[PDB]
RNA sequence: AUGGUUUGGCACCUCGAUGUCGGCUCGUCGCAUCCUGGGGCUGGAGCAGGUCCCAAGGGUUGGGCUGUUCGCCCAUUAAAGCGGCACGCGAGCUGGGUUUAGAACGUCGUGAGACAGUUCGGUCUCUAUCCGCCGCGCGCGUCAGAAGCUUGAGGAAACCUGUCCCUAGUACGAGAGGACCGGGACGGACGAACCUCUGGUAUACCAGUUGUCCCACCAGGGGCACGGCUGGAUAGCCACGUUCGGACAGGAUAACCGCUGAAAGCAUCUAAGCGGGAAACCUCUUCCAAGACCAGGCUUCUCACCCUCUAGGAGGGAUAAGGCCCCCCGCAGACCACGGGAUUGAUAGACCAGACCUGGAAGCCUAGUAAUAGGUGCAGGGAACUGGCACUAACCGGCCGAAAACUUAC
């Protein structure tokens, strides 16, 4: 179908703030004497020498 | 489980070999028919020189089933085919002799004189 | 082993089954590999068994291993060292390691090893 | 260890025959009839038996005036004082159901050896 | 004045009776409950009791339901659920503490059970609800499963709340009813219900008396 | 006089588009009621009825012909209701009819062509913005923050009926025939829940098998051919299957039957009063529900820190109880949610054993000319069900989250 009005300022920006986005939760990392931050998801592997630390 | 425009054998002496269920008896929106229901049905075949004639409309009894049926003790039957006999309204038959075997429902439906004519009741 | 409860991994039982196969071929042949997650947790299972027909060496479990994996080389391997090296570990000899996702499909990714403690 | 074994142990009935499909038999049934309960006697085919412990149920055919009759029952049950092989048989299947297709001496079996 | 208890669905099965016919009976294993807190018309304004079942390993307890549990002065259990009887009649026979046994039962008695459905997600009318879809073929443009009409034309011009539709059926509270009781077995804390009680194996389920016969 | 459904009258909105007969699916409403239920009168003996009043809760069949609505017929039924909502419903389906172009018959017309005459054929477009509706979440609130158990305003769902038996072949009646009331047993349609049985499905189970290519070859197996086909097939999902349900009673009532009794010396169900009384009504039955703003209740745990703005009231930190995210998962599931576990561990996967399904493996040996058969051997293989085992993974952790006061009564 198709709508049949312009749909206003309040309702539009109203339902485009839910398209938002939430940030891992990051956690410390002992690299190597150094220390960053990492998702947990991610913590065993970084420990053992994968992820890709820039 | 038989139905309207379902074909069935008859097991009697009539002068029929088949028939064709109409109604199934014993309520109103009734669906299925089972070993010992009795139904209304007119005949598709006969024999050469019948009493039974070739467009009639009588009434009949399901003694047969190809479906399974539960019984109380948790036992099962299954017969080959869908066979069924002709009744008066006294729930007697018209014929004298019955072929092949019937289930032991009818004696508890008090269809008796058939069970004293079957052969082998299952 | 138990089977996928939904649709499969690469749009077929057929391109499944060849998929697994290909992969515990090549984790045989390396040790590891890095693939997206729910290939890994489908192939943790196919791949021990394999390893147990492995460990209960003899003809018969070889020839039900070579009707799926088609590389006598990896049989091979499997029968000379990684049976009986995982002879008194009984059970789990995968491990699953999650990584850094995938920038095109910003999917999981994970590298599945063999264990190496016993 | 089929979680209800413990309530099924001590209901099972002992002393059932090892048969099997393809094995002829004849079924001792208890029955009642105009308030009697008397024994009828059944012969047949075993072309089947279904697993369940206490649940399980077996299937016998039987040709009965030109009319093949399969009766069920269950193993347990105290409708059956005996249950008497007669011969074996030689079936590679063990469901048996291409006899309903068959009559005559095409639907015969082979015994043991 | 009225006779419950809680227990856990396991499975189903059969069993035969004198008559030699066979009853498909559900197990149920009733395992001891306790008393846990007591309603009464001058704290609350009712009649009840309340009453808890399983077992926690005592870490897992949170602190307020420990204190809810420990002021009665009993140990911690997973589940807690709560009869609502009628007077001091069906109170003056419990106790907090005490521990009851299904042997309140007797063979022949009509329960009623309460329980917790089994879930079938986002569902169509015709699982919900036994609609005839529609045809098959016959010239059907795409509508083999999908419901029909679902209202009038410009009176009302709206949809009629209750209207029938899909979502989520299952996962809901479900009372099946007069349900006779063929064996108690007090060694193994189980009852033989006939019938077909709500739920998953594992669950739980709540039996009672009947109103209808008790 | 009604009602406004019928054929029509007016032509008031819509021709810069309001899509038209019937069928299907799906309802919901009215009673001027087809059955069930209560009842008054009879030219009502009894069984069946006829007409009238109250009454809408539920139910109100499948089939043949016709495009048809209507109708007629067959077979049953407790009964086979009348109508409204754009002659309900085409952004829900059909498209047989009617109403485009083709073609033909009859009749009219000199002819082109026409017929509320006929006959065969003939594209049914759209990603749902808003209201609405079925379900599900995030946020904030209910004067501290939280966790459990729940009351019930108010709403919803369900509500159907039959046949035989004793009552009694009694009442009744010349007889034929043939009961009320009240007790029972068994069933039809519908609805829910469940999977023990029966039956169906089974795209990583087993076995047989055809063609063909490959694994160097024989053997033994694999790949593709709708899972190649065929026989079978545990769990889960399901119904043809199983079990259960429709209560019993109670209050106020309609039509109605009345008791006592005047105005109106008697009389009268009423004007004051007192009663009985239906499937309808309110409770009872099952479900939801305190976002029920009168924002409930009974309980339990934590029930205590710091620095700023110039102390104005706020602000900003780190916290307890607790929750969330990440993790292992589920017979919970569109995602999210829900439920459980999270080394003080059996949640999952594996492994060992068991149950069940398939049906007698490979290798070797023997008999055979060869196809092949037999032994070792309930063999082997194998998925969900169950019990055990900590071997692998559930991590050496991040984030949210707690108290203006004021007055009477005390």
């Amino acid at each position: 179908a198709v709508p049949k009005r312009r749909m206003s300022r309040a309702n539009t920006r109203s339902r485009r703030a839910q398209w938002k986005a939430e940030a891992p939760g990051l956690v410390t990392v002992s690299v190597a004497g150094q220390q960053r931050k990492v998702p947990r998801r991610l913590l065993k592997a970084a420990r053992l020498g994968l992820v890709d630390l820039d | 489980m038989i139905q309207q425009e379902s074909r069935l054998k008859v097991a009697d002496n009539t002068g029929a070999k088949e028939i064709l269920c109409i109604r199934v008896l014993g309520g109103s929106s009734r669906r299925y028919a089972g070993i010992g229901d009795v139904i209304v049905a007119t005949v598709k075949d006969a024999i050469p020189g019948g009493n039974v004639k070739r467009g009639d409309v009588v009434k009949a009894v399901v003694v047969r089933t190809v479906k399974e049926r539960r019984r109380a003790d948790g036992s099962y039957i299954k017969f080959d085919e869908n066979a069924a006999v002709i009744i008066k309204n006294d729930n007697d038959p018209r014929g004298t002799r019955i072929f092949g075997p019937v289930g032991r429902e009818l004696r508890e439906k008090k269809f008796m004189k058939i069970v004293s004519l079957a052969p082998e009741v299952l | 082993p138990k089977p996928t409860k939904g649709p499969r991994l690469g749009g077929s039982s057929s391109h499944q089954s060849a998929l697994l196969a290909n992969l515990a071929t090549s984790l045989f042949e390396h040790g590891r590999i890095k693939t997206t997650e729910p290939k890994a947790r489908a192939l943790r299972p196919y791949a021990e068994k394999l390893i147990t027909h492995a460990k209960k060496g003899a003809l018969h479990n070889r020839r039900e291993v070579m009707k799926k994996i088609r590389d006598k080389d990896v049989v091979h391997t499997l029968f000379a060292e990684i049976g009986p090296f995982y002879a008194d570990r009984n059970g789990g000899y995968t491990r699953i390691i999650k990584v850094e996702n995938r920038k095109g499909d910003n999917a999981p990714m994970a590298v599945i090893e063999l264990v190496r403690e016993k | 260890m089929n979680t209800l074994d413990f309530v099924d142990q001590a209901s099972l009935r002992d002393d059932i025959p090892t048969f099997s499909p393809g094995d002829t038999v004849n079924v001792h049934v208890k029955v009642i009839e105009g308030s009697k309960e008397r024994i009828q006697v059944f012969k047949g085919v075993v072309i089947r038996r279904q697993g369940g412990g206490i649940s399980e149920t077996f299937t016998v055919r039987k040709e009965s005036y030109g009319v093949g009759v399969e009766r069920t029952f269950p193993v347990h049950s105290p409708n059956i004082d005996h249950i008497d092989v007669l011969t074996r048989g030689d079936v590679r299947r063990a469901k048996l159901y291409y006899l309903r297709e068959l009559r005559g001496k095409k639907a015969k079996i082979k015994e043991k050896r | 004045a009225r006779k419950g208890i809680l227990g856990t669905k396991l499975g189903m099965t059969q069993v035969f009776d004198e008559n030699n016919k066979v009853v498909p009976v559900t197990v149920v294993k009733a395992g001891p409950n306790v008393v846990t807190r007591i309603r009464t018309t001058e704290r609350d304004g009712y009649s009840a009791v309340q009453l808890a079942y399983g077992e926690i390993s005592p870490r897992k307890v949170i602190k307020p339901v420990a204190g809810q549990f420990a002021a009665a002065g009993v140990n911690p259990r997973r589940h807690v659920a709560e009869l609502r009887l009628d007077d001091e009649a069906a109170v003056a026979e419990y106790e907090v503490g005490q521990e009851l046994t299904a042997e309140i039962f007797s063979d022949g008695a009509y329960v009623d059970v309460t329980g917790t459905s089994k879930g079938k997600g986002f569902a169509g009318t015709m699982k919900r609800h036994g609609f005839r879809g529609q045809g098959a073929a016959h010239g059907a443009q795409a509508v083999h499963r999908r419901p029909g009409s679902i209202g009038g034309c410009a009176t009302p011009g709206r949809v009629f709340k209750g209207t029938r539709m899909s979502g989520r059926m299952g996962n809901d509270r479900v009372t099946t009813q007069n349900l006779k009781v063929h064996k108690v077995d007090a060694e193994n804390g189980v009852l033989l219900i006939k019938g077909a009680i709500p739920g998953r194996n594992g669950g739980l389920v709540v039996v009672r008396s009947a109103i209808k016969r008790g």
